[PDB]
């Protein structure tokens, strides 16, 4: 039986009940806002005093805005204390990716029976990181590299970077400003600007865009905004995808030609959804990511093409201590176009490398260039001769990508506890293995008209490999290392077996 | 889009009900009173011997609900007056 | 520490001894050539046949962080080659920085540096220059700097 | 910059107000 | 002599070095400013506010101050500087709290402000706050008495 001082909660009572239930009162009551209940028992539970948060301070935020951490929060002060509103409040800070540890603390206010003090501690974490360097010689001339990232920038919650290149053979520059709160109930606004001309055939192009997004519910968001790309190519080594493209787009360009044009100009709508309930920014072990994002032509544009990208994950922890977790990856897209236009070659999809695929060549995976038989200053020695008239008759097969309309990858990783524990290591670094897979294939591909070479549209032909990786956020930023071993592979597949990357994405 | 955004909902102020308020009576003592409703969360700063309990509640994609109640003591510490205003005008 | 080897091919013969440190040997056919090699810190590296060359080299101590070593090769078809490389470790009680040099004769020169800075600081470069060979290199210079807030 | 920062100086009520009254702390005595 | 001696004197006084070369933790074993932990170089040469920082190293800084006082002609100015500094904290507080609509807690806030830096330009700045948290609920007296304060300030 059940009795106790409550507060007419006796259907909310006996519906708990109907050892450790004890607890589970008492969750019950801190929802309503008892902070002290006392249960004894055949229970007499005491329901207590009611109490408020007198303040909300909070020590350790050197460098950020303290407005950073406060907006975070959804126990107010001058309110009834509630054990719902404070635990979000932690479980809120760590999806920032800000801090090294949360802790809560709960104190009583010295002669004050009903009023307690609630204190966030944080310690915050070295995430931004600048680099440049240079690259001289009397042979090939100078070259320039340089740029900044930071998630935080001086701790004002805005989220920056800076970036480009310039060398003999191309100019590459991007700048992207986003502010995540815009607006006090958390109205996102950014947008980026780039340049790109690369000299090496001729590829220029340059762009902006500026997305506009808000919450709709506390675990999703929505996305928006616009962009516009020029697109102006010359010199472009004849194919039969680029020309099923170019006349499909009216061009019509002469045989086996190298002197040629083609300039675009492409205005784009953007949109996206998101899902994010993980309980860490760096090394999460619950909840899971959902990250649907995708574009779409508007009239007046020289393209017209969708795009559709899903990208997600899934975090399933095995010991209740969450030292063995295992990670479920997953990442779709699908393109077209409208009207008959087929979709621009740049916007393909590539697949492979240390980041989307381990143990393959950076985007390798996929469909290959077929080369038309021209001539060159570089056809004695150093030319693709099968590319001219004198070294081949016929359309020459290779091993250079080309990209597709439609891909797939999923992995499985198993997360592991780390060879031993130590206090420069036991929460900085991870290992895990890992067995990786994944496929791309064309669309409106005509398999009748070629059939002595491969069939690119069956999309059966699954690439796969396993390995090993190493997951460290060093001083430095982060870094993952992996070893892998393919073990399925087609004619044309190139793998790299030790490789590695910058730990972001 | 004004009406779409999600917002949290935002608890001022402590807590009130009914079966509380009806029991405060003038004559009552400062230390029955708070211990009957509880320490008040406002005060005149400027010296006045009042008390003010204002529970309001604003849920999002909701209007504002509040009830005011001043309370008034002489300088002994006895209650003088009970201001119940159960909405805003 | 001494003996005879021999092997065979598929009619080809070659026979020769294995005989010691300093270690040597020879080889014949039944087209023929000379080598040796010894691991004392010195070492040697002679190679002879019917082409010809040797190494041989140390490494020296001049302070408590600073070293010369001759590894000196030359190679013949003579063309004359040498290499001696130098360095030293440098160290603070929040820092430490290494810089390297050296020269090779044909003849290659380069220099560089590595900085290691308390928490968030990188910083090193290199530099490449020739000088008498057929080939030279006039200037070249790489150079990489990160800094992490 | 610390040399540059503005005077301090007491507010004063009109008549019929009283000031909340200064607590026990960050009390600066006049020095030369 | 020269800070560069100083380091090489680090072989064997010892506080003067730790603080020329900012070895700021290592200058806390004499345990008398503490004011370099309360700043950045990158915070400074952007001139970036630090009033929203944590400000526990300036309340250590004020009471070691005040112990000194209990040189002592530029301390006085140093705690009348901090003092400002640390009004400037509860300002920034209760303008986010204005701006997301917790009234009871920009009443209670600056009521803090009043009973502690009665004399700080924040304050004065601050009065502005409440009398338009009160005019958003119905308590007309204290808005009164707000707006009479201001007028004779």
């Amino acid at each position: 039986e059940v009795s106790g001082n409550l507060a007419g909660h006796s259907a909310e009572i006996e519906q708990l009940t109907k050892t450790k239930m004890e607890d589970d009162i008492k969750k019950l009551l801190g929802r309503y806002g008892y902070a002290y209940p006392r249960v004894q028992s055949r229970v007499n539970v005491d329901a207590g005093n009611r109490f408020y948060v007198r303040k909300i301070r909070f020590e350790g935020n050197d460098t950020s805005k303290d407005a950073v951490l406060r907006r975070e929060m959804r126990q107010m002060e001058g309110a009834w204390l509630g054990s719902d509103l404070v635990d979000q409040g932690k479980e809120r800070l760590n999806r920032l990716g800000f801090f090294e540890t949360v802790d809560t603390d709960t104190q009583r206010v010295p002669g004050s029976p009903d009023q307690v003090d609630v204190v966030y501690k944080v310690k915050e974490r070295n995430t931004g990181c600048f680099n440049f360097g240079i690259g001289y010689g009397t042979e090939s001339g100078v070259s320039f590299q340089a740029g900044v990232q930071q998630d935080n920038w001086l701790g004002t919650g805005y989220a920056v970077g800076i970036n480009g290149t310039k060398n003999d053979y191309q100019t590459y520059a991007e700048l992207s400003v986003t502010n995540p709160y815009f607006t006090v109930d958390g109205v996102s606004l950014g947008g980026r600007l780039f340049y790109n001309d690369f000299q090496a055939y001729t590829n220029k192009s340059y762009g902006t865009d500026v997305t506009l997004g808000f919450p709709i519910n506390e675990y999703n968001s929505l996305r928006a905004g616009l962009g516009y790309v020029h697109n102006s190519l010359s010199n472009m080594q004849p194919q039969v995808a680029m020309w099923r493209y170019l006349y499909s787009m009216g061009e019509h360009p002469s045989t086996s030609d190298q002197d040629n044009s083609f300039k675009t100009d492409d205005f784009t709508f953007n949109y996206g959804w998101t899902y994010n309930k993980l309980d860490r920014g760096y090394f999460p072990t619950d909840g899971s990511r959902v990250n649907l994002t995708g574009k779409v032509t508007i009239p007046g544009s020289d393209n017209e093409y969708y795009k559709v990208t899903l990208d997600t994950a899934t975090y399933v922890p095995i010991d209740d201590d969450h030292k063995w977790v295992v990670l479920g990856r997953t990442r779709w897209g699908y393109g077209d176009g409208l009207g008959g236009k087929e979709m621009p070659f740049y916007e393909n999809f590539y697949a492979g490398g240390s980041s989307t695929v381990r143990g393959f060549q950076s985007n390798t995976i996929g469909p290959k260039a077929v080369y038309f038989p021209q001539a060159s200053n570089y056809d004695p020695d150093y030319d693709y001769e099968c590319a001219t008239q004198d070294g081949a008759k016929d359309l020459c097969k290779s091993d250079d990508a080309v990209g597709g309309n439609a891909m797939a990858v999923a992995s499985l990783e198993f997360i592991t506890p780390t060879p031993f524990i130590s206090d420069k290591y036991a929460n900085s670094v991870r290992t895990s293995f890992f067995w990786d897979m994944g496929t791309v294939w064309d669309t409106n591909w005509d398999s009748s008209q070629y059939s002595g070479y491969p069939d690119y549209s069956d999309p059966s032909n699954i690439r796969m490999s396993a390995g090993i990786a190493l997951q460290w956020m060093s001083p430095l930023g982060p870094l993952v290392f992996s070893y892998a071993q393919p073990f399925k592979k087609y004619d044309g597949d190139k793998a790299e077996q030790f490789q590695f990357n910058i730990g972001k994405t | 889009l004004e009406r779409v955004v999600y917002r949290p909902d935002i608890n001022q102020g402590n807590y009130l009900t009914a079966n509380d308020v009806s029991k405060i009576r003038v004559g009552m003592t400062q230390q029955q009173v708070a211990y009957a409703l509880g320490t008040p969360l406002m005060s005149d700063p400027f010296g006045t011997n009042t008390w003010f309990y204002v529970f309001r509640q604003q849920p999002g994609h909701e209007g504002v609900t509040q009830q005011t109640l001043t309370l008034t003591f002489n300088s002994s510490g006895v209650l003088t007056n009970i201001d119940n205003k159960p909405a805003l005008s | 520490e001494a003996g005879a080897w021999a092997r065979i091919m598929s009619t080809h013969v070659q026979v020769g001894v294995d005989k010691k440190d300093l270690f040597t040997g020879f080889t014949v056919t039944h087209g023929a050539g000379l080598y040796a090699s010894a691991m004392f810190g010195a070492y040697i590296d002679l190679i002879g046949k019917y082409y010809a060359g040797a190494e041989a080299g140390y490494r020296y101590h001049v302070t408590e962080d600073a070293w010369i070593e001759p590894q000196a090769e030359l190679v013949y078809g003579l063309i004359g080659r040498t290499g001696v490389d130098v360095g030293k470790s440098f160290s603070g009680k929040d820092w430490k920085v290494t810089a390297r040099a050296g020269l090779g004769y044909q003849m290659l020169m380069s220099v560089g540096l590595n900085a290691e800075i308390r928490d968030n600081v990188r910083f090193g470069l290199e530099f490449e220059k020739s000088a008498f060979g057929k080939y030279n290199v006039d200037n070249a210079v790489n150079a990489n700097f990160r800094y992490c807030f | 910059a610390y040399l540059e920062a503005a005077p301090l100086a007491e507010l004063h009520a009109p008549a019929g107000m009283i000031l909340p009254v200064t607590s026990g702390d960050y009390a600066i005595p006049v020095t030369n | 002599g020269n800070w560069r001696q100083a380091i090489t004197q680090l072989e064997a006084d010892l506080i003067y070095a730790y603080y020329k070369n900012a070895d700021l933790p290592l200058a806390q074993a004499a345990i008398l400013t503490n004011m370099a932990l309360d700043d950045s170089a990158l915070q400074g040469f952007f001139g970036v506010d630090r009033s929203d920082r944590d400000p526990q190293h300036a309340r250590a800084a004020f009471s070691d101050f005040s112990k000194l006082v209990r040189y002592t002609t530029d301390a006085t100015k140093r705690l009348v500087f901090l003092k400002d500094r640390l009004a400037k904290y509860e300002y920034s507080v209760a303008e986010y709290y204005t701006e997301r609509g917790a009234w009871v807690a920009v009443v209670n806030r600056v009521e803090g402000m009043l009973r502690d830096y009665p004399d700080t330009q924040a304050t004065r700045d601050a009065l502005p706050l409440m009398e338009n948290a009160y005019r958003q609920m119905q308590m007309n007296a204290q808005a009164e008495k707000v707006a009479k304060i201001i007028a004779a300030n």
